[PDB]
């Protein structure tokens, strides 16, 4: 297993350089369309590691296609230049009706020709595999997922970024056990885990914040399956979006090296 | 020990209520549905005041007396929650009881917060800097820059001052975008998104 720091925010570069030197992490995990901005040779040339793509904002689900269509062509030119490890995205429902959601939804697993068809056309784009990720699902859309995401994967191409901690949020959440997502476990080689907090008004509802040290259950899933999730060429990135604090994120990058050694 | 979904099931089902504090009431307070649309709300809540603290001077520090009207008015006039959230509620503000308390210190956070989310969430790969006018800021724009190096310690919303003078725009506000990072031309502000 390698281990992976998620990089959003250009104030961190010189904490996550620190972890690469320090042996924590293995490789980055760029947002990198945060970054279509700047000379990609810059970014390959700040990072003494190999690197890897997430993508937030492409709305590929919604967004017009020539707007898309540009966002494509520029993030092939990324992919060339730092040539990922893997490149990825997301199943998200953004706009209702015109109106942005500042919560991202679940969509509807029941949609699934609509989310083929825009799958493939911006996997086509991309010009390369694409790997998309779990939802931390709040709403009984939990027990639909795996089943959806198998057969996207199966008829498209596309691989299955698998977050761990998502499917915990979805579990605790939903009570649709992790355990349904096993197939697609031994599949993938790539990874996400991060800390969960809570509804402000109901502790018992998990919301997906990568804010905090990973919960108990969490760390009991991943070394309850290690031999699952742990193969030839597996990664795993951790999280962290707020309180981005350097020993905190240590302590999490340790407990995974813990559950999954080197050699 | 969940909670029931009560009288939906899915996401799809709560959509058009998620920013919605009016009808949050019609789900039972003991329900899934209640919880997610409320999670969906202070993420609304959070994303105006955190970044625009200085307005809770104004509504006292639950935010309820421009939250809950300004929410209502925003699907009354079925507003997007762009780039140009902050704005719109200084658009309504203006026509609020606290118009009075208007002044530069509440203009320029709401300008700031709107040029660093359109910097931040705009996937316009031809557009690299948006300008912000005001009738309340004569002479100056607030210009938002898409990070353009990994090595930048200037902020990317910066307030700069014209050499000569700029038309006030026709409401409150007013934008243009630019490509790449100067600004070699004045097309005329546009009006606000929505
Ligand atoms: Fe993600
Ligand atoms: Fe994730
Ligand atoms: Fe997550």
């Amino acid at each position: 297993m390698q281990i992976g720091f998620n990089f959003t925010l250009t104030g961190t570069l010189d904490m996550v350089q620190q972890m690469i030197k320090e042996r924590k992490i293995d490789y980055v995990e760029m947002l990198i369309d945060n970054f279509v901005h700047l000379p990609p040779e810059q970014i390959a040339d700040s990072f003494d590691c190999p690197v890897a793509f997430h993508i937030m904002l492409s709305k590929y689900l919604e967004r017009d296609r020539e707007a898309l269509a540009a966002l494509g062509k520029r993030l092939r030119r990324f992919i060339d230049v730092m040539r990922p490890v893997y490149v990825s995205d997301h199943i998200l429902y953004f706009t209702h009706n015109g109106r942005s959601l500042f919560h991202l939804g679940e969509i509807d697993y029941g949609e699934y020709d609509h989310v083929r068809s825009k799958v493939e056309q911006w996997q086509d784009m991309l010009g390369t595999r694409l790997y998309l990720e779990n939802y931390p699902s709040i709403m009984d859309g939990a027990w639909d997922a795996p089943s959806f995401y198998e057969r996207l994967s199966r008829e498209t191409g596309v691989g299955v970024l698998f977050d761990a901690s998502n499917a915990i949020c979805a579990q605790n959440n939903t009570g649709a056990p992790v355990e349904l997502w096993k197939k697609i476990i031994e599949t993938t080689r790539h990874f996400h885990v991060a800390g969960y907090g809570t509804a402000f008004i109901e502790p018992r509802v998990k919301a997906d914040t990568h804010d905090r040290e990973m919960a108990e259950d969490t760390l009991d899933f991943l070394s309850r399956m290690r031999t699952s999730f742990d193969k030839p060429g597996a990664t795993i990135t951790y999280e962290r979006d707020f309180d981005i604090d350097y020993e905190s994120i240590s302590v999490d990058l340790k407990r995974l090296r813990d559950i999954f050694p080197c050699v | 020990s969940l909670l029931p979904t009560a009288p939906v099931r899915i996401d799809a089902d709560l959509y058009d209520d998620l920013a919605n504090p009016a009808r949050q009431s019609l789900y039972p307070r003991d329900s899934r549905g209640f919880i997610r649309i409320d999670i969906s709300l202070r993420a609304y809540w959070h994303t105006l005041f955190d970044t625009c603290p200085r307005l809770l001077e104004l509504s006292g520090p639950s935010g309820g007396a421009i939250f809950l009207p300004f929410m209502a008015w925003a699907r009354e006039n079925n507003l997007a929650f762009d780039w140009s959230f902050f704005l719109w509620v200084y658009v309504w503000l203006q026509q609020s009881e606290f118009r009075e308390r208007l002044d530069e210190d509440q203009l320029l956070p709401v300008m700031t917060a709107s040029a660093t989310r359109w910097l931040m969430i705009d996937r316009d790969i031809d557009a690299c800097q948006i300008v912000l006018g005001s009738r309340s800021l004569a002479g100056a724009a607030v210009v938002g820059a898409k990070i353009d190096s990994i090595h930048c310690r200037l902020e990317q919303v910066q307030q700069v001052a014209f050499a000569a003078p700029l038309p006030l725009p026709d409401g409150e506000f007013g934008y243009f975008l630019t490509p790449g990072f100067e600004i070699d031309h004045f097309p005329g502000w546009r009006p606000l998104p929505r």
